[PDB]
């Protein structure tokens, strides 16, 4: 079978890619937003400590 | 033996139609038309 | 002729314009105006016929065979010989009107030509929610061993807007092409409405599904082979234009009480 | 066994650097190939030459620099990373101690068995200017795998644009018939009569073709039943030949219509 | 030279008109296979055609080398080599060779050069010229239609 | 090697994933791309055409639009919806005091998922849906974790307002998912958490874009009455009060089990 | 046998039996319609064209 | 075939050939006793002291006499019937391979129970059951005919012998020589 | 005149193979050769270049990688001066390069003959291979030089040129795209013995038998299946023309069944000889 | 010759990218017409010289 990750672009397009050495299978999480390439759509950047986003109204006031 | 003649008989009718067209066309194409 | 070969794009014909020139609709969602290959002809195709397109230029290449998506493509027999009409009894009041508007035209279509009476094209099922069924409707296709197509009301709308009306034309078309079939649509009330259509508007149009259901219904149902069966619930709101004799005729209510 | 598939880009690219170096018959060119040797079908997607020097009077003299090979492998990682060294090729028809001893040298940088290639510069006989040979440790013998020529969709047609029925297809049939005649007569006459080589190991494979007018006369009675399909083909073809008279009779209306318009 | 290299073969070809020098035929032909140029090789093909003017069958040795070669520039001058050698009195074999080149060969410049060479062989009889070029003008090739365009106006001028 | 494999991983390209719709020919297939367009794609020698038929998800190419590899069938691989994140805390002994209604659930849940032949011998069909309702604060939320701490099978948590995200055709597709994954992942149990929405009649005031929720109710009703094989998969639907649910569901034929927790 | 149930032929003289396969014809519709369908339309292409 | 490996003295070669001899007595696999003739085995031993058993069985296959080899051996190997059973099999395997190319030049595949009866020195009843035993062991593929008394068997397993099929391989190509003219000239004329 | 690059058979395929990975993925390379301005241009050998963080750009050229490749090719006799760079740009498809604009102006300082060869529609090969070069015109206002001399100039009829968006001006001051190929004596005999239409060489009687063996059940089917569709077309459109007068008003109908069944009658005669020919010709 | 030339002339027409579809909205004296494309938005384009 082999280890492979499937990505879903923000344009609603599914792209299949083999396991990238820049990331680990334990670090890769399902339904997660990670930095991908614009051309090859390969997984390069990791998770920047944020699940999705703050949407619109959020107060970070301490 | 029969099928070998049918091919020759079919091509015989082909050879007859092979060359007959231009006979009426010699007079009309050489003469001037409207 | 071998230039295009395999890399062809699925499309559907729309309207003729010029000799060897016609407009189509690509599955990508962009309608282009291109020409027609010299080996084909406008008379060899149909308004609902599907054609093949080029990858980039999207030019018409080859006429596709009478096959399409239609959600999950069903040849009409999948594990059908299971239940019969005798499993659910007491329907003789309802079944009497069903057999005359389904079973009889499916077996012998010449009997309606001899009586000069227009056979009902469509079939509806009334009654409050909880009618059960999903038995006799399948039993007719099981006893007669004919083709059966089941497309739910929520399956007519593709994830893309323009694909919606292209798939609806394919539902009625695939039934008439190969063998007499029976078209079953479960809970179509989400489309056919009474003057509330699209819930006082939604998205962009959403009305493309109802337009094709009304237009394609009159185009088909000629040889008196394929019939349309639609089971709904009671909203006390229905489309009178669908009920017109020129489109749908047979109307059957569940014998409640 | 395994199989070999070499694209036409690799074969002709190996012949170009042969003439560009002005290499005569006394010298031969040696190079390396790239591809995937893991599967059962060996595919060669790339090739590179090497500065190979050899003495014509001594077969034990050769010049092979692995530093150019180590640098070549590092240069390919920046172009195509999916390609690895699957073996090495060489030019010239002759096989001497120069190309036989270096087969173990490329084995250090090649995980699989290096695939030997003889690139014919003059293209003498049949097809396949290059032959794929593999060696065994168990005795060593050079065996040829079923080398084929295949490429991608754009690569196969690409050479067609640069280069640019039933009777022509039958012309290649006679060329294959003489191939059966000329290969057996020349080889069998060498084993027999004068100078018998050590053999009967190959003879078992040769006579394995003859057992199954080379095949079987025992089916002659049954062949007439197999020929029936051929007779059936003439049943419809007799009407197919008559089907040409359908259009021939319809086309008679055209000229008859021309006489009316005239 | 990429500029004055063409005038050398053209200037020497005008001096070799008529029987010419048989030694200059093989000398200029050898330099065509050595140096691959854009105007020199095409220019040498014109020079080898001018020296063959009036030789008729005596030039068949060099014509065979041009027809067998796959070079586009050598095949361009091979058509006019037949046109100049067979000029004046026509030959039935000369037309047969020119018609075979304009068909089998796929080069548009050679097909255009072959149909133009038809007029110089057919100069004597100008009645059959328009009938031949009209049959070739009905093809799908534009260079053949363009070549037969001026080739008709040569003998009919 | 770890650094060199990083470049080797970046040399690879992307691959399109789609499902086969209709079979055009042996080497010609029609596969719908994940973006919604369809194309006629070819085949290779590394795949088996027996598994390339309709109803099987395959892998396409982003350049020549051809089939490359074969992947297992996964509709929309959303794991957070498929996995229930089971951490054992409360067991059947922590939900105690409900034992009158606890022994009622284990007969229609634990028994048919263990020894289904008990219901088959009598001839009754196994129950599909189970309704858990009652006053708030009785531990109805803990009922999902209590049953899941024993059986240990797969559990699908599907909140009401988490699947209502507005998209074209997606609202009705989410329900189709859970019943599609039930065949490959085994029937197990599917759980619904506090659904007050889709069970309404929804008279038309303009509905304010909520028409996408109407097709969600239609998909849930047609699934129970669908011709597909069901009854092994258990549907656990909990809510604050039952009346907000669709009376079409409350009637027999879809939801056969109403379990009150007073 | 005449009802197309059991396919076989017997022997009345010697009381024997013989082997008879179920199909009596192999793909007859091919040349059956190819023949009579041709004989109908072979004359249909002439009519008054000869007069 | 390996000269450098397994370097032993002359006395140990006869003991090694003795194990090679007794191993081939109880089975017919891997050619026959004549396989060791071309190999440096039978040529490295002496023709006396009961080391000639490999040479005696070479001509015993064609002659078909068991009493000649039984008198030159001891009671150890002669008390087992397997020795006599598999010895008669190699005698038939030579004749079973005569159906395709051995003697008949026309490559006509035929065998009768009368021809094998004289070769194996067995009656017509024993040769019918003996052919089935050779096919059941995986030697050759084919069947027989008891009604017409015929044996139809193909050829699979090659042998080590040469000179019988050498002339025919060229003779079968002579028929190809006469076929170059008629279809070679008529095809080029089209 | 202008610069028209004559690309060999090997150099053309290698540039398409370097940009073979991905539609949007972009690569680059280097061209080598020795030629003259005025007209004829040659390319000896080419090799790909690594991709930097900017993708295809002027800073993406690695002098360390370029110097090592010239040393590897020097021992193979392919060492030549730098004649330009070639690039494979992403699948945008508007005009050629999606990034490089003025980078060619900086390339003119190193070499005046430097050109940029770019294939715009990624990989599309059907009947021809479409490749596109670039030549900087610098100031194209008045009295610079005459491009329309060498070969095939003055294109751009109406609004249709290539992709049709360039029309006349093309990129900058009408660089006048022209590209032609060539073949040597060794490359001529190589393609004839390898690929002309399909590769039948290396083995003879298998291509005849295997085509028939895989089609055994198919040929008997295809002869029967196409037998119906042959007459079914003849039983539909042909019925329009029957008498001497007009009945069903045939227009294009008699010509439909003629052209469609013209090849069908030919294919039946082809398979009749192939089926009979393979089993014929000796083989006892 | 006419069939091959016709097929060759029709080949470049299929290789052409084609054209969109739209409806005329309004026209001005600047030879610029507003054409409303169904999938796309409204675009003001210049009329051809032939019309």
């Amino acid at each position: 079978v082999g280890k492979a990750a499937v990505v879903k672009t923000s344009s609603r397009q599914t792209v299949f890619l083999p396991m990238v050495g820049l990331v680990d299978p334990d670090k890769l999480k399902p339904n997660d937003l990670v930095g991908v390439n614009k051309d090859s759509y390969l997984i390069l950047d990791t998770l920047p400590s944020e699940f999705d986003s703050r949407v619109k109204a959020m107060e970070v006031d301490e | 033996q029969v099928f070998d003649e049918r091919i020759k008989f079919a091509n015989q009718l082909h050879d007859e139609y092979l060359v007959s067209m231009r006979y009426p066309e010699d007079k009309k194409t050489q003469q001037n038309e409207k | 002729k071998r230039i295009q070969s395999v890399p062809l794009v699925i499309g559907q014909f729309l309207e003729p314009i010029d000799q060897n020139t016609g407009i189509v609709s690509s599955t990508t969602g962009m309608s282009y105006v291109v020409r027609i290959l010299s080996t084909l002809d406008r008379e060899l195709l149909k308004p609902s016929m599907s054609v093949a397109l080029h990858r980039h230029s999207n030019a018409l290449v080859d006429i596709l065979p009478p096959d399409s998506d239609s959600s999950i493509s069903v040849m009409g027999e999948n594990e059908k010989p299971d239940v019969t009409y005798a499993d659910v009894g007491g329907l003789d009041m309802q079944k009497q009107e069903i057999r005359e508007a389904v079973e009889l035209p499916l077996v012998q279509a010449d009997l309606y030509e001899q009586i000069g009476i227009d056979p009902p094209r469509g079939v509806l099922l009334y009654g409050p929610p909880g009618t059960g069924k999903t038995m006799l409707v399948k039993a007719v296709a099981n006893s007669t061993k004919a083709a059966f197509i089941r497309v739910n009301g929520s399956e007519f709308v593709h994830k893309y807007l323009g694909e919606g009306p292209r798939m609806v034309r394919d539902v009625f078309r695939l039934a008439r092409e190969n063998a007499p079939s029976i078209i079953f649509i479960d809970e179509v009330d989400s489309i056919a409405t009474k003057r509330f259509d699209a819930q006082t508007g939604s998205d962009r149009e959403v009305q493309r599904i109802l337009i094709e259901l009304l237009t394609q219904m009159d185009g088909f149902d000629q040889s008196t082979n394929v019939k349309v069966i639609m089971a709904t619930n009671r909203a006390d709101t229905l489309d009178p234009a669908l009920l017109r004799p020129g489109r749908l005729d047979r109307k059957i209510e569940f014998p409640s009480l | 066994h395994e199989k070999v598939t070499i694209a036409p880009l690799v074969l002709l690219s190996a012949l170009d650097h042969y003439e560009r170096t002005q290499t005569k018959e006394n010298k031969r060119c040696v190079g390396v190939i790239l591809g995937d040797a893991n599967s059962s079908t060996i595919r060669v997607t790339n090739s590179f030459a090497l500065p190979f020097e050899e003495d014509e009077k001594n077969s034990d003299v050769w010049f092979l620099d692995h530093n150019y090979i180590e640098n070549m492998n590092e240069m390919c990682k920046k172009i195509n990373a999916k390609e690895k060294l699957i073996g090495w090729y060489h030019s010239g028809p002759k096989l001497r101690a120069s190309d036989l001893k270096i087969n173990e040298l490329f084995k250090k940088y090649t995980q699989n068995n290096p695939l030997l290639l003889i690139v014919d510069v003059k293209q003498q006989g049949v097809g396949l200017p290059t032959d794929a040979y593999v060696a065994i440790e168990q005795e060593k013998t050079f065996l040829h795998l079923p080398c084929t020529i295949e490429a991608e969709e754009a690569e196969e047609i690409g050479v067609e644009h640069l280069l640019r029925i039933r009777l022509t297809n039958q012309l290649k049939s006679l060329k294959g018939l003489q191939s059966k005649l000329k290969d057996v007569v020349e080889y069998l006459d060498k084993v027999i009569n004068k100078e018998l080589p050590i053999n009967h190991t190959i003879l078992g494979k040769l006579q394995d073709v003859f057992n199954l007018n080379n095949l079987q006369k025992a089916l002659t009675v049954k062949t007439n039943d197999e020929l029936m399909v051929i007779y059936i083909s003439n049943l419809v073809r007799s009407i197919i030949a008559f089907d040409d008279l359908i259009e021939n009779k319809i086309q008679n209306k055209k000229i008859q219509e021309q006489r009316v318009k005239d | 030279s990429a500029t004055s290299g063409e005038a050398a073969a053209l200037g020497m070809g005008l001096c070799m008109l008529g029987t010419g020098k048989p030694e200059a035929i093989h000398d200029m032909f050898t330099y065509s296979q050595e140096t691959q140029h854009g105007n020199i090789t095409r220019g040498l093909a014109v020079g080898l055609a001018l020296i063959n003017y009036g030789r008729q069958e005596l030039a068949d040795d060099l014509i065979t080398k041009m027809l067998a070669s796959d070079e586009s520039l050598l095949r361009y001058g091979g058509a006019f080599t037949i046109a100049l050698a067979y000029a004046g009195t026509g030959n039935n074999s000369a037309v047969k060779r020119l018609l075979h080149v304009a068909v089998s060969d796929s080069n548009d410049d050679v097909r255009r050069a072959a149909v133009i060479a038809l007029g110089f062989v057919l100069l004597r009889d100008y009645t059959t010229v328009p009938r031949i070029v009209q049959l070739l003008s009905k093809s799908h090739n534009a260079h053949v239609r363009c070549g037969t365009a001026f080739a008709l106006g040569i003998a009919c001028a | 090697d770890k650094t060199e494999n990083d470049i080797k991983a970046l040399q690879s390209i992307g691959q399109l994933i789609g499902e086969v719709m209709k079979e055009l020919s042996e080497e010609k297939y029609i596969v719908k791309a994940s973006s919604g367009p369809r194309y006629i794609v070819g085949v290779r020698n590394s795949v088996d055409r027996s598994k390339l038929k309709k109803g099987v998800r395959v892998t396409l190419d982003i350049t020549t639009l051809t089939i490359m590899r074969i992947l297992p069938r996964e509709t929309d691989p959303l794991v957070y919806n498929m996995t229930s994140f089971e951490q054992g805390e409360i067991t059947f002994d922590g939900i105690g005091g409900l034992t009158e209604q606890i022994r009622e659930l284990r007969e229609v849940i634990e028994l048919p998922l263990k020894n289904p032949e008990i219901f088959q011998r009598v001839g009754i069909k196994p129950p599909k849906g189970v309704l858990l309702y009652g006053p708030p604060g009785t531990g109805k939320t803990l009922l999902a974790k209590a049953v899941a701490a024993t059986i240990g099978a797969n559990f699908i948590f599907s909140p009401a307002s988490g699947i209502v995200d507005k998209y074209i055709g997606e609202s009705a597709r989410i329900i189709r998912e859970m019943f599609a994954y039930a065949k490959e992942h085994e029937p197990c149990i599917i759980f619904m958490d506090e659904v007050d929405a889709i069970g309404g009649r929804r008279f038309s005031e303009g509905t304010s874009a909520d028409r996408e929720i109407q097709r969600t109710l239609m998909e849930l009703l047609t699934q129970m009455d669908g011709f597909d094989n069901l009854g092994q998969t258990k549907i656990i639907m909990a809510t604050n009060r039952p009346d907000t649910l669709d009376p079409a569901l409350l009637r027999p034929g879809r939801l056969d089990r109403k379990v009150e927790i007073p | 046998i005449l009802d197309k149930i059991f396919y076989g032929v017997l022997d009345q003289g010697n009381g024997w039996l013989y082997v008879y396969e179920t199909p009596n014809q192999d793909a007859t519709y091919d040349s059956a319609l190819e023949l009579v369908g041709q004989l109908n339309k072979v004359v249909d292409q002439l009519f008054e064209k000869a007069s | 075939t390996l000269e450098p490996s397994t370097s032993i003295t002359l006395a140990e070669r006869q003991q090694l050939a003795y194990d090679l001899s007794i191993s081939a007595l109880l089975g017919d696999k891997i050619y026959n006793f004549g396989e060791l003739l071309h190999h440096p085995i039978m040529e490295t031993i002496v023709n006396d002291s009961n080391y000639d058993w490999l040479f005696q069985l070479l001509n015993a296959l064609t002659v078909g006499d068991f009493d000649k080899f039984d008198s030159l051996i001891k009671v150890q190997i002669s008390k087992i019937p397997i020795l006599a059973q598999h010895e008669s099999f190699l005698r038939q395997k030579i004749c079973l391979m005569t159906l395709i190319e051995t003697v008949f030049v026309k490559n006509i595949r035929m065998l009768s129970f009368e021809d094998i009866s004289k070769a194996t020195h067995l009656p017509k009843d024993n040769v019918e059951h003996l052919v089935m035993r050779a096919i059941s062991l995986g030697l050759l593929k084919g069947s027989i005919d008891q009604v017409n008394e015929l044996v139809t068997i193909s050829w699979v397993q090659p042998r080590i012998i040469s000179g019988d099929q050498i002339t025919k391989m060229k003779d079968r190509l002579v028929e190809w020589n006469d076929q170059v003219e008629k279809l070679g000239k008529k095809m080029e004329a089209r | 005149t202008k610069e028209t690059v004559y690309i060999s058979s090997i150099a053309l395929l290698k540039m398409l193979k370097h940009g073979r990975a991905g539609v949007p993925m972009e690569v680059m390379g280097l061209m080598l050769g020795e030629f003259v301005d005025d007209y004829t241009v040659n390319v000896v050998d080419v090799f790909a270049m690594p991709q930097s963080g900017t993708g295809v750009s002027v800073e993406a050229v690695d002098d360390v990688f370029q110097a090592k490749m010239m040393d590897m090719l020097k021992q193979t006799g392919r060492d030549q001066m730098v004649v330009g760079w070639y690039h494979s740009h992403p699948g945008f498809g508007c005009w050629l390069s999606s990034v490089d604009v003025n980078t060619q102006k900086s390339f003119e300082q190193l070499n005046s003959r430097a050109v940029a060869v770019v294939v715009d529609p990624i990989q599309s090969v059907k009947g021809k291979v479409v490749i596109d070069a670039f030549r900087l015109i610098d100031t194209g206002a008045l009295i610079n030089n005459l491009e329309p001399r060498q070969t095939t100039s003055n294109t751009g009829l109406l609004n249709k040129a290539n992709i049709q968006a360039l029309i006349h001006g093309l990129n900058r001051h009408y660089y006048s795209l022209n590209i032609d190929y060539h073949k040597t004596a060794k490359e001529t005999k190589m393609l004839m013995n390898l690929h002309k239409e399909q590769w039948q060489s290396g083995l003879k009687m298998y291509d005849y038998e295997e085509k028939e063996e895989s089609n055994l059940a198919a040929t008997k089917s295809m002869v029967k299946i196409a037998e119906q569709y042959s007459k079914r077309i003849e039983e539909e459109k042909e019925l329009t023309e029957e008498e001497l007068k007009t009945r069903y008003v045939g227009r294009q109908d008699p010509k439909k069944h003629l052209s469609e069944t013209a090849d069908e009658t030919l294919e039946n005669n082809i398979v009749s000889v192939l089926t009979a020919g393979v089993n014929s010709v000796a083989i006892k | 010759n006419d069939k091959v030339r016709f097929i060759k002339d029709e080949l470049r027409l299929l290789q052409e990218p084609g054209s969109y579809v739209g409806e005329v909205i309004k026209i001005v004296s600047d030879k610029k017409v507003l054409v409303k494309v169904q999938p796309e938005g409204k675009y003001i384009v210049d009329v051809a010289k032939d019309i």
